[PDB]
C-alpha cells in the first residue's frame, strides 16, 4: 500500500545482506535459507491486507537481525570445523 | 574435558592387530565381556630367552579402555615374561591419568597381560 | 581452535536470536519484579509475563489461565506427579507410568512409592511404544494419574497421546504427559489429545535455560497440591518470583516454533532420512532404535555393532553427539531405554544419539555421515568382536570372563 | 577461470546450462528468473567478486552481458 513490491524487494536485498553478517554459521545459515524460503513461499500472496502484514512482520524481523548481528559480533567466538 | 593421553592412543594408534595364536612363542589374553561393554585382545611373542619380542591388541571399549591395553601392548615390548608380570594397573592408570570412574579400564588391561604371559607359559610345557 | 558442529538438540538448543531479542529489554531496563504492583517497572513486568502466557498457551490449545510458570520440565514433572498424587492420597493411591520415561518422571514415582503409593511402571514394546490395551488393563479403582511422555528423548519415538487420553478420560483418570521434546516439534492440542497436565521446557524449544511450564487443566478442574511453599504466587501454584526475562523467552520461543513448526518438519525430515539412509547404506550390522513409523525425525539414535559407544564419540572428535554407554551418561548408569525395548546388553553399549535442529545445515549432516562412516571401520578393525564374527565365530557361543 | 566465472554464477544461480547462459541472454525474458532471483543474483556477483553493486546500478544488470560488462568495468 506504498508500493509493496518495492517495499518487499528492498527488504528482500536488505535481509539478505544483514544476515549475511551473522558471525555464528548456525544463524548465518538458517537466516539466509529462511529468508529465501519464506519470500518463495509467500510469493503468491494478493490479498494487498495479507501483503502488508507479511511486509511488516519482515521489518520487525530485520530489526532482529541487526540487533543480533552485532550482539553476536561483540561476542564471537571461533569458527566451527566444516567453515575451514 | 579432553584427555590427551588417552586420545593418543586411537588418533595415533600403534601394535593393533593380531599375532598367530598356534605359535608356541605366541601367549593370548582375551578378559573382559560385550555386555559389561570392554573386551581387551592382546597377545604377546616371546623369543626363545624369554624377552617379550612384539605384542598386538584389539579392544571394544571406551578411549580409556583403548589406552589402557594400548598402552600395556607397548609397555611388554622388551621386557622379560618375568618383568612384564610387575606391570600394574596402577602404572597405566597413572600413566594416563585415569579419573577413578575408569580405574577399571586399567585393571583390566593388567588382567590382559597376565592371561597372555599365563597362556605363553602353559604353552612351554 | 576450530569449534565441533552441534549435533545434541535434545540434550539443549542454542537460544533462537529472535528469542534472545524478545528477552533483552527485561535484562536491561525492563528488570521490574512482575508481582510489584504499585509502580509501572512492576505493570510492565507483570505485562510481558502475562503476555507469554498467552503465547504458550496458545500453542497448545490452552487457556491462558492454565499456564503455571515453573523452572524447568523438571520441576513440572515433579509437580504432576506429586501434586495430583498427594492431592488425592485420601482415595487414590495408584499411578502408572512407563520404564522409558525421563529420569524426574521415574524418580518421582520411585519417591511416591517410598510414600506408600503403588506405581505400575508399564513396559514398551521393541518399537519403544507403549501396548495400548495393557494401559488400559492397569487402570485400578484407586488409580489417579496416568504419565507417559509425548517423544521420547532418547530414541524419539511417539507415543499415542491422543489415544492415551481417551482412555483416561472415559475411566475418569488425570493424564499427564512430559512434552519437553515434543512441544513446538510436532501438533499438540489439549483439547484434542484429552491431556489434563502438561509439561513445557524453554531450552528443548530454542528459549532460555532456567524456565518452563505445566499446563494444568481447568475444565474439568485438575487439583494439584502445590509443592513450592510461599506467597501464593501462579495462583498458589508455584510460589516464588516469576522470572520475566526467562518467562518472555519462553513465550518467545513458543510463538516463534508455532509459525515454524510446519517448515521445521519438514526440513528436519529430509535430513533426518538422508542421515539415516547414507550411514545404513555404507556400514553393515547398524540397527536403529525405536520404531521409524511413529517418531520424531530430529532425534535419530543408531547401534554401530562391535564398536563400543564412547569410543565412537571420541573418535568424532569435531561432532557434539551422545550415546548410550553407560561412562558417558553423567558416568553412572547405562541406558534404561535401550534396555527396555530389548537391547541386547553389547549393542546398547554401542548406541550413539544424532540430533537434527532448526538451526543444523545439509553440510553438518553430510560432515557427520562421513566421520561416522569413517570412525566406525576404523575402530571395527581395532575391535576383537569384529575380528571374531569375520572369522566366523559366533559371540554368542563363548564363556566370557 | 576468465571475467566469464560470471557465466558461472548466472548459470549456477538460475539453473541453467553453461551452454545456454550467452552474452545476448536476459535473466527473465530468456532465462526464466522472477525478480527475487535476480536479487541473489546480484548479490552472488558481489560476493563472487568483491565489489559493491548499488540500487542504480543493479536494476540496470539485466543481461548476460550487462553482468560481465559490469564486472570487467569495476576491477
Ligand atoms: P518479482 O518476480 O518482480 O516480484 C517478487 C514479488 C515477491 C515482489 C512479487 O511476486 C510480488 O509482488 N508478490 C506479491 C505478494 C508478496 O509480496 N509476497 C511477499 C510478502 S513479504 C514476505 O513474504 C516476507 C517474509 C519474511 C521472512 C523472514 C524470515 C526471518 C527469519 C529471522 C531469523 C533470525
Ligand atoms: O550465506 C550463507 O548461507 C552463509 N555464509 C557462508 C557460510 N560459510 C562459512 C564461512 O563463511 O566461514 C560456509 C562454510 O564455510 O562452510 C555466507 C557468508 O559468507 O557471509
Ligand atoms: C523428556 C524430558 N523431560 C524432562 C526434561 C527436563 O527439562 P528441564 O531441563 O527444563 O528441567 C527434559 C530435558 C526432557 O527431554
Amino acid at each position: 500500500a506504498a508500493s509493496s513490491r518495492a517495499q518487499v524487494l528492498a527488504l528482500y536485498r536488505a535481509m539478505l545482506r544483514e544476515s549475511k553478517r551473522f558471525s555464528a554459521y548456525n544463524y548465518r545459515t538458517y537466516a539466509v535459507r529462511r529468508i529465501r524460503d519464506a519470500f518463495r513461499e509467500n510469493k503468491n500472496v494478493k490479498d494487498p491486507v495479507e501483503i502488508q502484514t507479511l511486509v511488516n512482520k519482515a521489518k520487525r524481523d530485520l530489526g532482529v537481525i541487526r540487533r543480533q548481528v552485532h550482539i553476536g559480533q561483540l561476542y564471537s567466538t571461533d569458527k566451527l570445523i566444516i567453515e575451514n | 574435558a579432553l584427555h590427551t593421553q588417552v586420545v593418543d592412543h586411537y588418533e595415533n594408534p600403534r601394535n593393533v592387530g593380531s599375532l598367530d595364536k598356534t605359535s608356541k612363542n605366541v601367549g593370548t589374553g582375551l578378559v573382559g565381556a560385550p555386555a559389561c561393554g570392554d573386551v581387551m585382545k592382546l597377545q604377546i611373542q616371546v623369543d626363545e630367552k624369554g624377552k617379550i619380542v612384539d605384542a598386538r591388541f584389539k579392544t571394544f571399549g571406551c578411549g580409556s579402555a583403548i589406552a589402557s591395553s594400548s598402552l600395556a601392548t607397548e609397555w611388554v615390548k622388551g621386557k622379560t615374561v618375568e618383568e612384564a608380570l610387575t606391570i600394574k594397573n596402577t602404572d597405566i592408570a597413572k600413566e594416563l591419568c585415569l579419573p577413578p570412574v575408569k580405574l577399571h579400564c586399567s585393571m583390566l588391561a593388567e588382567d590382559a597381560i597376565k592371561a597372555a604371559l599365563a597362556d605363553y607359559k602353559l604353552k612351554q610345557e | 581452535s576450530l569449534r565441533p558442529l552441534y549435533m545434541d538438540v535434545q540434550a539443549t538448543t542454542p537460544l533462537d536470536p529472535r528469542v534472545l531479542d524478545a528477552m533483552l529489554p527485561y535484562l536491561i531496563n525492563y528488570y521490574g519484579n512482575p508481582h510489584s504492583r504499585t509502580h509501572a517497572y512492576g505493570w510492565e513486568s507483570e505485562a510481558a509475563m502475562e503476555r507469554a502466557r498467552q503465547q504458550v498457551a496458545s500453542l497448545i490449545g490452552a487457556d491462558p489461565r492454565e499456564i503455571i510458570f515453573t523452572s524447568g520440565a523438571t520441576e513440572s514433572n515433579n509437580i504432576a506427579i506429586k501434586g495430583v498424587a498427594r492431592f488425592y492420597r485420601s482415595r487414590k493411591k495408584h499411578l502408572i507410568t512407563t520404564q522409558t520415561e525421563h529420569k524426574c518422571v521415574l524418580d518421582s514415582c520411585r519417591s511416591l512409592e517410598a510414600e506408600g503409593f503403588q506405581v505400575t511402571y508399564l513396559p514398551v514394546q521393541k518399537s519403544g511404544i507403549i501396548d495400548l490395551k495393557e494401559l488400559e488393563a492397569a487402570i485400578q479403582p484407586d488409580t489417579s494419574l496416568v504419565s507417559v511422555m509425548t517423544v521420547n528423548n532418547e530414541i524419539g519415538v511417539k507415543q499415542p497421546i491422543a489415544e492415551i487420553g481417551r482412555i483416561c478420560s472415559s475411566r475418569k483418570v488425570y493424564f499427564h504427559t512430559d512434552a519437553a521434546q515434543a512441544v513446538g516439534k510436532i501438533p499438540l492440542d489439549v483439547n484434542d489429545m484429552k491431556i489434563d497436565l502438561m509439561s513445557i521446557s524453554g531450552h528443548k524449544i530454542y528459549g532460555p535455560k532456567g524456565v518452563g511450564a505445566i499446563y494444568i487443566r481447568r475444565r474439568p478442574r485438575v487439583r494439584v497440591e502445590a509443592l513450592q511453599s510461599g506467597g501464593g504466587q501462579e495462583r498458589g501454584m508455584r510460589s516464588g518470583t516469576v522470572p520475566t526475562p526467562l518467562v518472555v523467552g519462553l513465550g518467545a520461543a513458543c510463538e516463534v516454533a508455532q509459525q515454524e513448526m510446519e517448515y521445521d518438519h519438514k526440513r528436519i525430515s529430509k535430513l533426518s532420512e538422508r542421515l539415516i539412509q547414507n550411514i545404513m547404506k555404507s556400514l553393515p550390522d547398524v540397527v536403529m532404535n525405536g520404531d521409524p513409523k511413529h517418531h520424531y525425525p530430529g532425534c535419530i539414535n543408531l547401534s554401530f555393532a562391535y564398536v563400543e559407544g564412547e569410543s565412537l564419540l571420541m573418535a568424532l572428535k569435531d561432532v557434539a553427539l551422545s550415546s548410550g554407554s553407560a561412562c558417558t551418561s553423567a558416568s553412572l548408569e547405562p541406558s534404561y531405554v535401550l534396555r527396555a525395548i530389548g537391547t541386547d546388553e553389547d549393542l546398547a553399549h554401542s548406541s550413539i544419539r544424532f540430533g537434527i535442529g532448526r538451526f543444523t545445515t545439509e553440510e553438518e549432516v553430510d560432515y557427520t555421515v562421513e566421520k561416522c562412516i569413517q570412525h566406525v571401520k576404523r575402530l571395527r578393525e581395532m575391535s576383537p568382536l569384529w575380528e571374531m564374527v569375520q572369522d566366523g565365530i559366533d559371540l554368542k557361543s563363548i564363556k566370557w570372563t | 577461470t576468465i571475467e566469464e566465472r560470471v557465466k558461472k554464477i548466472i548459470g549456477e544461480q538460475l539453473g541453467v546450462k553453461q551452454e545456454e547462459v550467452t552474452n545476448n541472454a536476459s535473466f527473465v525474458e530468456d532465462l526464466g528468473a522472477d525478480s527475487l532471483d535476480t536479487v541473489e543474483l546480484v548479490m552472488a556477483l558481489e560476493e563472487e567478486f568483491d565489489t559493491e553493486i548499488p540500487d542504480e546500478e543493479a536494476e540496470k544488470i539485466t543481461t548476460v552481458q550487462a553482468a560481465i560488462d559490469y564486472i570487467n568495468g569495476h576491477q
